[PDB]
């Protein structure tokens, strides 16, 4: 998650990508329940756009797997 | 006027070269009959490169027709733009060769090659300021095997201050199933190594994976990479007929892109790939075109960049596009900090744009590279050779003609230290 | 165009040949000089040395080549001007102890190729005399079942009821002139 939101954004696309397939890979991650909604909003997001508008989404896939926010000063 | 003669070997190269001399007609403005009709000041300020002046505004190709078979000289003579050719220049046998590197190197390549040097001596001295050659063949059969390197070296002598490039072609198993044919390839690359300036690698196993995935071909004939390879061809050697701001010729771009005499081996590329058909998609632009001649698909060799380094890349558009445009995507894409960088792609890049633009395609780029990629052809082509020298399999027919076993060993010694060269200079830093 | 052209031209037209005779009986070889000259002992008995002579036989130009030594042979088998266009051997039937050196002999000579080459005339000299061996036995110590591209056949001859030698010499004249030159 902390990569997921890097300065260049094709190590952040590349992030996202890796982080799809080890998803699609293995099935003892993430619940039944809860795997849709992950899927949902990996797919449906551009990771190579304004910080601003893709770090929000970042924050809601932390939420959405039980990690808590990681923030800076 | 830098002029440079060209010369075809083999049944591959006289038609490799027929085409490119019919693609570059049509782009110079240069109709059958001999005159010009072109609409442009452009094509006719570089005209005396590669044409000569004769009465009546005539241009006629510079271009010398050698062969041991004569049903390919028969071929082109009658064909298109076969009328423009000088007779004079048509020096073919009967009997042939027969995918032999002894019967065309020693035996009956040795008694054709003393005409061939006639027909090049006397084209050479109306010439007034002669720049190099150029030899257009293949390492497959046995005539442009041993007759290519005989005549090389012929002009390397007779000629040791000029300049020297070849447009090999890798045979592959797919299309061809001759079995002597890799010693064959290994003898032309021992001499290629020692008396080649440059060289272009044209790998027919990635042109033959290319046109039965990419393009989807059912049977993918010979017209089908022949097109592609004149295609690349035309694209490169833009420089050389045509002006620009990359103000250069052969000698400039040997020592530019040369800096080692034992590393010459080129990888071509061209985007975008089209077959034969006259058809078109859609007018791709800068950006696109440019992922498609750096990618790794659009590569005329059957080797990966991205496993090797760059040593020098230089990339020739050919559209309506200006330099400032060029010059700003080459900018923009070498930043980390920007959505559309990518790391397949070099930095250390010559750009060059030119105005006039390919016959049938409104915008493409040629890529030229000279990446240690190589190696991985070396060895392919190398353990072929010792999968069929441990048994000593068809080596009989090579000594009861004159040739030493000591020459295969040679070979194969030079070629693996080439390797081990490619290998060792595969990594390199600047810090 | 070149040498070769114009020597395969004028081999073609003046029909010239050229047959590389090897043997060390120094009994069988007189007959066979014979057969291509009328004459009896000029130019009929073999020399010891090496003698290139040139003789008319069915309108072909025969250039003999008598070897006497039977080793390291390969200098006559290929020349820059010439090749050889046939063999003969001419052995003993009575004598088992020097066959395994012409069997290697031969077997070093001839040797695979892609198209046809040169054509073998085993000859097999007195058989009369008690211990002679029959063609299926010379033809087995010989192992001529596999040597290829070269035809191979087995003539034999005796002082007394040899029966005869002429098809022996008409079969390798006509595999020869069939080969290289054509019919019409
Ligand atoms: N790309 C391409 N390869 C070709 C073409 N024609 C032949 N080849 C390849 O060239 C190799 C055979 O060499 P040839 O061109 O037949 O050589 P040659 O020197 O004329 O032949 P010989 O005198 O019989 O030895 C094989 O790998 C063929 O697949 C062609 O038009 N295009
Ligand atoms: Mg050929």
């Amino acid at each position: 998650c902390l990569l997921l939101c890097h300065r260049f954004p094709l190590i952040r696309k590349t992030t996202a990508s890796q982080v799809y397939e080890t998803l699609l890979t293995y099935s003892d991650v993430v619940g039944a329940d809860v795997l849709d909604e992950v899927v949902t909003v990996l797919s449906d997001t551009a990771w190579d756009a304004e910080l601003a508008v893709v770090r929000e989404q970042r924050n809601r896939l932390c939420d959405l797997l039980g990690v808590p926010r990681p923030q800076l000063v | 006027m830098r002029e440079i003669v060209h010369i075809q070997a083999g049944q591959c190269g006289n038609q490799i070269g027929a085409k490119f001399w019919e693609v570059i007609s049509d782009e110079h403005g240069i109709d059958p009959t001999g005159t010009y009709h072109g609409d442009s000041d452009l094509q006719l300020d570089r005209i005396s490169v590669y044409y000569n002046e004769a009465t009546g505004g005539k241009y006629v190709p510079r271009a010398i027709l050698v062969d041991l078979e004569p049903g390919t000289m028969d071929s082109v003579r009658s064909g298109p733009f076969g009328q423009i050719f000088r007779p004079d220049n048509f020096v073919f046998g009967q009997s042939g060769a027969g995918n032999n590197w002894a019967k065309g190197h020693y035996t009956e390549g040795a008694e054709l090659v003393d005409s061939v040097l006639d027909v090049v001596r006397k084209e050479a001295e109306s010439c007034d300021c002669l720049q190099g050659f150029q030899l257009t063949h293949s390492l497959g059969g046995g005539t442009g095997s041993g007759m290519g390197t005989l005549l090389i070296s012929k002009i390397r002598e007779e000629y040791p201050d000029r300049i020297m490039n070849t447009f090999s072609v890798v045979p592959s198993p797919k299309v061809s199933d001759t079995v002597v044919e890799p010693y064959n390839a290994t003898l032309s690359v021992h001499q290629l190594v020692e008396n080649t300036d440059e060289t272009y690698c044209i790998d027919n196993e990635a042109l033959y994976d290319i046109c039965f995935r990419t393009l989807k071909l059912t049977t993918p004939t010979y017209g089908d990479l022949n097109h592609l390879v004149s295609a690349t061809m035309s694209g490169v050697t833009t420089c050389l007929r045509f002006p620009g701001q990359l103000n250069a010729d052969l000698r400039k771009l040997a020592v530019n892109m040369v800096p080692f005499p034992r590393l010459h081996f080129f990888m071509p590329g061209f985007a975008p790939l089209t077959s034969r058909g006259s058809q078109q998609y859609r007018a791709l632009t800068v950006p696109e075109l440019t992922q498609q001649v750096f990618d790794a698909k659009n590569m005329m060799a059957a080797c990966d960049p991205r496993h090797g380094r760059y040593l020098t890349v230089a990339a020739v558009f050919r559209g309506r596009m200006s330099m400032k445009e060029v010059d700003e995507q080459m900018l923009n894409v070498q930043n980390k900090n920007s959505s559309y960088f990518v790391e397949w792609i070099p930095n250390n890049v010559k750009t060059a744009v030119c105005d006039i633009p390919p016959r049938g395609l409104k915008m493409a780029v040629t890529f030229i590279g000279n990446s240690t990629a190589i190696q991985e052809l070396f060895k392919r082509i190398s353990e072929q050779f010792t999968a069929m020298f441990r048994r000593k399999a068809f080596l009989h027919w090579y000594t009861g003609e004159g040739m030493d076993e000591m020459e295969f060993t040679e070979a194969e010694s030079n070629m693996n230290d080439l390797v081990s060269e490619y290998q060792q200079y595969q990594d390199a830093t600047a810090e | 165009m070149g040498l070769l052209t114009i020597l395969k031209k004028m081999k073609q037209k003046e029909r010239e040949l050229r047959l590389l005779m090897l043997g060390l009986d120094n009994a069988g070889k007189t007959t066979i000089l014979k057969k291509f000259n009328g004459e009896d002992i000029d130019t009929i008995s073999p020399t010891l040395g090496f003698n290139i002579k040139t003789l008319e036989h069915r309108g072909f130009k025969l250039n003999i080549w008598d070897v006497g030594g039977q080793k390291s042979l390969r200098s006559y088998w290929r020349n820059y001007f010439e090749s050889t266009d046939g063999l003969i051997w001419v052995v003993d039937s009575a004598d088992r102890q020097r066959m395994q050196d012409c069997q290697r002999e031969l077997q070093s000579l001839l040797v695979e190729e892609r198209l046809a080459g040169a054509t073998l005339l085993i000859f097999a000299n007195k058989q009369d005399l008690p211990g002679a061996l029959s063609s299926n036995a010379i033809r087995e110590v010989l192992e001529l079942d596999s040597i290829r591209s070269h035809h191979w056949c087995i003539q034999g001859c005796s002082a007394v009821t040899g029966e005869n030698l002429l098809p022996g010499i008409d079969w390798l004249l006509d595999d020869i002139s069939s080969r290289i030159f054509t019919a019409d």
